[PDB]
């Protein structure tokens, strides 16, 4: 619930960086996770509904964030990726 | 009487049981899990695996040291079950490449190199990580 | 170590088999007989059901009862197709045994199959070029 | 030769049954045979040229007849089928 908030912050911050936008993260409304962890890869997909301000006005957005580590050819490093971000 | 016929009976029964999720023996279960893992690895990592296989083409001249040096790359960050599967797949690719070049004699040498590398570099990690039985429970498709 | 050698050989044998190569002639026979069993069970699903239904193995089943039912396959003579049917029959009896938590019977069925091969099939196999000939006639090898 | 005659006669009979026709077998003029087989099944494939009367006028016809044998459970009594029949 704390680490969900960091991924939601990342989704807003990643959306703003990518679209030259100034949405302002307020909070996580709800979050779902699905996971596939094998001997080859760690993969969690997060579906976040968040509240953010667009020019001061609070609105609801859904973001899809993927977190992956390749256990074969990868580093210690995880990799966060924004897949989708819409109102 | 015929030891060959006995071996074919055991092989065929092991196969039929495995198709229904049963195992002739714990060794048969380890072999089946490693076969399945190698298949999954080659489907998922086709592109990255091609970057590994391209680094070594074995000839009668090639020393164990050249094999060891490339496989050592795989395990630079440590040993895990996925990298062990990759190691097996790498050896499999080297054997197919050898037979494709009409050099099947190299298959026995690669099998020897792989057994040497396992016992030297990987067996300590396998034993302290619960051995191949741990690999099966984790990864095996079993009834 | 010897287990580690056995895994290496099994894995390499499998990887060679996937490309139509073989570790050894024995490995090629094992692969051909595995494939032939699968093909048999596909083509003869209904007729094979009729044969398996004639023997429900229990702890009290005698070899002679297995021998009498298997003889039905070979009443018109031995051929490679009927030997494959015989291997498939044995495999189905093992699967059925494990399904019923009568695991005790798998080792017995293997012993019966080796007895039946020695007594009835091996003379024909040896005068027909051996398992090497089966691989020539059925194997999908490069 | 008599086995070739039987298959030619079968080809005409099967054509007449399928097409409500009345062609009358006269004789076989040429026969080619190929074999396809596995350890489970034998096919012997016959390419027959035969003479038959259509309203009493002799004409040439090409028939393709397959003889199939199950090598596992089958008896001596094989299975004939007519695949093609054309003038």
């Amino acid at each position: 619930s704390l680490e969900i908030e960091e991924l939601a912050r990342f989704a807003v911050d990643e959306h703003n960086k990518k679209e030259n936008a100034l949405l302002e993260f307020v909070r996580v409304v709800k979050a779902k996770e699905q996971e596939r962890n094998s001997i080859f890869e760690e993969f969690t997909m997060y579906y976040l509904t968040l509240e953010a301000k667009d020019g001061g006005k609070k609105k609801l957005y859904e973001a899809k964030v993927w977190v992956k580590r390749d256990l074969v050819f990868g580093g210690p490093e995880n990799f966060k990726e924004l897949q989708e971000f819409k109102p | 009487m015929s030891q060959s016929n006995r071996e074919l009976v055991v092989d065929f029964l092991s196969y039929k049981l495995s198709q229904k999720g049963y195992s002739w023996s714990q060794m048969a279960a380890v072999k089946q899990a490693l076969r399945e893992a190698g298949d999954e690895f080659e489907l998922r990592y086709r592109r990255a695996f091609s970057d590994l296989t391209s680094q070594l083409h074995i000839t009668p001249g090639t020393a164990y040291q050249s094999f060891e040096q490339v496989v050592n790359e795989l395990f630079r960050d440590g040993v895990n079950w996925g990298r062990i599967v990759a190691f097996f797949s790498f050896g499999g690719a080297l054997c197919v490449e050898s037979v494709d070049k009409e050099m099947q004699v190299l298959v026995s040498r690669i099998a020897a190199w792989m057994a040497t590398y396992l016992n030297d570099h990987l067996e300590p990690w396998i034993q302290e990580n619960g051995g191949w039985d741990t690999f099966v429970e984790l990864y095996g498709n079993n009834a």
